[PDB]
């Protein structure tokens, strides 16, 4: 956790290679190993990130030294330090040179270039370029970064306009019309900018952030959009970002969606928010798999496995987590087997009885601990997560396939497992059956049952005693109600659930030892208190003057002074 | 033993300072000087009283003092000190950890599966009373729950001992907050005081609100007794009760039944 120590390990470890003064393969592979460790665990960024490249170029280990130039781009978005440096390096290559050294450009050209601060990229390509003899590769370059509105743009444009003496004004009025337009949006932009540049300075507050300035530059940027704006937006939201802020991403997507780009975008954007984000933020998330739901109809196949591949990642860190469960296996009943209304009807029962079968021998499967990492199914059961699929093969065997029987077998036998019978859909799926068959039986042997045999949350215990309540008084005469009333359990269906709302252990049918008596004015503070043995205070005083009165008998004379305490919380949670 | 000595007559322009003065630095150096001036008019009533550490120097100041010109009087220097059947009592104090604050409304849930989330916490423990805040530590294997009654957090105490969540018999009992269990981890991993601070009162008296009391979700109530006014909202702020909270209540509880069943809530 502690990046600090995470920053000072590696501090200290190349500390020891840079002054043993040798090679160090121990302390060399430690430092390296101290960085891998670090960057899996922290986003690295690039301004600590370019030490670990420098210090593995100067270890010359070129195939190495490109692919930690990867991670840097994922790690941070305004990485043009990183991507002047991949962009420096890479050019000293062999054969596939000449086209890697442009594809490097050309990918940060896409990923930077739209920054205020991206001078020195289009310079360094430039440079690459000039050091080529492709004249025309240099003109190309020349062109596009006079259309955006960078910071030395108009030194930029006097400069191109003294090199090119061979070719400078070939066409005049399209070359200045884009510049003058670069110069119109760089004049509105400079208003941000300014105000963001006056606000960033470290010391550690929101000026630092320049957030509210950020989302002042964000805002502005969003409404204006001649269609730079997605590119823009996304270099205002890299440039905002980098300065874990999940509502940013909410709301880029939510600008990015409106935009309407083709939607491999968006998911590379999802992706992204997915990777580098923290865990239990819980809210883009679920976003990212109702997107996935709803852009399923557009294309088939291939959003069926980034929806497979979401779910698998989800339940590896919220394994608690039931509706991703539930959904998963909404999202295979569709997928796996579909089968529309015009077909021929065997064709449909027997996808039916195939889910039915795949569901049980993944249930029975997983009670009789025999795994099968062939079906993903089998992998996604958790004992959390079992409950949800018991239950959509309940319903499923009852509501489909449509026999009682079956259905009533699951039922008692499954209702005996350890890990269903304190789960509320197998239950309140119980009761909707034992509610469709108009039984009251099983009915008031189940709420009988409810809060001593069948534990479940009181809120639907709350819930099961009001709507069985509304249901029996609807549903039954009084002729079944006087014939269901038996004495030793004192039940009846009308008052009893009115008293069994809020207290869940109720047992309907020596007392000063008893721990209701000890507490009786503080709860949770045990003290024995003294009371009169043979009290006469019941007896009144028409009868006590028939025969005298005897002397009191005491108990507990010695505590008038002694309270004690059973203190769960210092013992379990302070002192662990 | 704060031994005290009862100055009287004195003249009007004799101050504290100079009862002092004549006290204290002669034949001891007294602890106190307290001269009584009227509580309205700021006028000297002519007697106050001295206080000294030791008892011989109290009496070494009787002895000389009595009769002794003082601003123009003579300072009547009596020593100040040294039958109902019926009295008021008096007791002491408990030191007020969590167990013996009044207002500590907020259980600790002890015992817990580890398998149970917030949610499904929060189900259990709500129709109780409404309910300010219900996180649970990362693995501790016991939760917090903290309401807005002491009335709903006693009778979440009585009805819910000993219940099992999740197949483990749950160990309900007294606790404090976040704030003050890190404080008090680190003033006890630095062992230094480890004091605690009384939970905030509701500045009564309050005459809307009708405790262990819960509502879910334009008013013109005519704002008699024998129904609600005012009351907590779910989450936090403060609404004015509808005419139609079972309306909202039963809908809102048949769509939990049709959609818990069908598996898109645990809780």
């Amino acid at each position: 956790a502690l990046r600090g120590l995470d920053t000072q390990f590696l501090q200290d470890n190349t500390a020891l290679v840079q002054a043993y003064r040798g090679l160090d393969w121990s302390d060399i592979s430690s430092l390296t190993q101290m960085v891998d460790v670090i960057e899996q665990t922290v986003v690295k960024y690039g301004n600590p990130n370019d030490s670990i490249k420098l210090a593995l170029e100067t270890i010359l280990w070129q195939i190495l030294r490109k692919y930690p130039l990867l991670f840097g781009f994922w790690k941070r978005f305004a990485t043009i330090e990183y991507q002047l440096f991949g962009l420096k390096k890479s050019i000293a290559v062999l054969a596939t040179s000449v086209k890697w050294f442009p594809t490097s450009l050309e990918l940060w050209c896409d990923y930077l270039n739209v920054l205020c601060v991206n001078n020195p990229n289009e310079t360094d390509f430039i440079r690459n370029n000039f050091e080529i003899a492709k004249d025309l590769i240099g003109k190309q370059f020349l062109s596009h970064p006079f259309w955006d509105k960078f910071i030395e743009f108009e030194v930029g444009q006097k400069n191109w306009h003294n090199v090119q003496r061979i070719y400078e004004y070939i066409i005049e009025v399209p070359l200045h019309q884009y510049a003058r337009f670069f110069t119109s949006y760089k004049k509105f932009l400079n208003e941000k900018n300014l105000k963001t540049t006056r606000n960033i300075d470290i010391v550690l507050r929101k000026t630092q952030t320049t957030v509210n300035e950020i989302w002042q530059f964000e805002s502005k940027i969003k409404q204006p959009f001649f269609n730079l704006g997605q590119v823009l937006n996304d270099d205002l939201e890299n440039w905002s970002r980098y300065l874990y802020h999940e509502n940013t991403w909410m709301m880029y997507i939510k600008w990015l969606t409106k935009k309407n780009i083709s939607d491999e975008v968006v998911v590379d954007i999802y992706q992204k928010a997915n990777t580098f984000l923290p865990l239990d933020f819980k809210t883009l998330r679920y976003d990212f798999l109702r997107f996935l739901k709803r852009k399923y109809r557009s294309n088939n196949t291939l959003f069926n496995n980034i929806f497979n591949e979401t779910v698998s990642r989800y339940l590896k860190i919220w394994p608690n987590d039931i509706l991703l469960m539930t959904e998963y296996l909404c999202m295979l009943k569709r997928h796996s087997f579909k089968n529309s209304l015009d077909q021929s009807p065997k064709e449909i029962l027997e996808k039916q009885t195939s889910f039915t079968k795949i569901l049980e021998t993944s249930i029975t499967n997983y009670i009789n601990n025999q795994i099968d990492a062939k079906v993903h199914l089998q992998t996604l059961i958790n004992d959390k997560n079992l409950s949800i699929v018991v239950v959509e093969l309940i319903k499923t065997t009852w509501l489909v396939l449509k026999n009682n029987m079956q259905t009533r077998k699951y039922f008692n036998l499954y209702q005996k497992n350890i890990l269903i019978k304190n789960s509320v859909p197998f239950w309140l799926t119980y009761y909707k059956f034992e509610k469709s068959n108009v039984n009251f039986t099983k009915l008031n042997k189940f709420i009988r049952e409810l809060g001593v045999e069948i534990y479940l949350p009181t809120t639907v215990m709350n819930d099961i005693l009001t709507d069985y309540k509304t249901f029996y008084l609807t549903h039954s005469n009084i002729v079944t109600y006087e014939s269901s009333i038996i004495d030793s359990n004192t039940f009846d269906p009308i008052l009893y659930p009115e008293l069994k709302m809020s207290n869940p252990k109720y047992d309907p049918v020596d007392w000063h030892k008893k721990t209701e008596w000890k507490e009786a004015g503080h709860i949770g503070i045990t003290t024995e208190r003294p009371q009169i043995s043979n009290s006469i205070i019941e007896c009144n005083s028409g009868t006590l003057i028939q025969k005298p009165i005897s002397l009191p008998n005491f108990r507990n004379l010695e505590k008038i002074n002694q309270v004690k305490i059973n203190d769960l919380y210092t013992e379990e949670f302070l002192k662990e | 033993n704060n031994c005290s000595i009862f100055v009287g007559d004195l003249a009007p322009n004799v101050t504290e300072s100079q009862l002092f003065e004549l006290f204290i630095n002669r034949y001891a150096s007294t602890s106190h000087a307290k001269i009584v001036h009227d509580q309205v008019t700021g006028m000297s009533k002519g007697y106050g009283f001295v206080k000294f550490t030791n008892s011989d120097e109290q009496q070494l100041a009787l002895s000389e003092m009595q009769g002794v010109f003082l601003n123009g009087r003579a300072i009547k220097v009596g020593p100040t000190s040294g039958m109902s059947q019926f009295i008021y009592p008096v007791q002491q104090q408990p030191s007020l950890n969590h167990f013996t604050d009044p207002n500590n409304t907020t259980v600790f849930i002890g015992g817990l599966s580890s398998l149970v989330t917030e949610d499904e916490l929060r189900a259990y423990f709500q129709p109780f009373g409404t309910i300010v805040y219900v996180k649970i530590p990362v693995g501790k294997c016991c939760g917090f729950v903290q309401y807005v009654d002491r009335l709903s957090a006693e009778a979440a105490i009585a009805g819910m001992q000993g219940f099992p969540i999740a197949n483990s018999r749950v160990r309900l009992s007294w606790g404090r907050s976040a704030k003050q269990t890190a404080l008090l981890q680190q003033a006890m991993l630095s062992n230094s005081l480890q004091v605690q601070q009384q939970q905030p009162g509701l500045q009564q008296p309050n005459y809307g609100y009708i405790p262990s009391s819960t509502c879910e979700a334009n008013v013109s109530s005519t704002m008699l007794p024998g129904c609600q006014i005012l009351n907590y909202s779910n989450p936090q702020q403060v609404i004015m009760q509808g005419s139609e909270a079972v309306v909202n209540s039963t809908n809102a509880m048949l769509n939990r039944l049709e959609q818990g069943s069908n598996g898109f809530m645990f809780a």
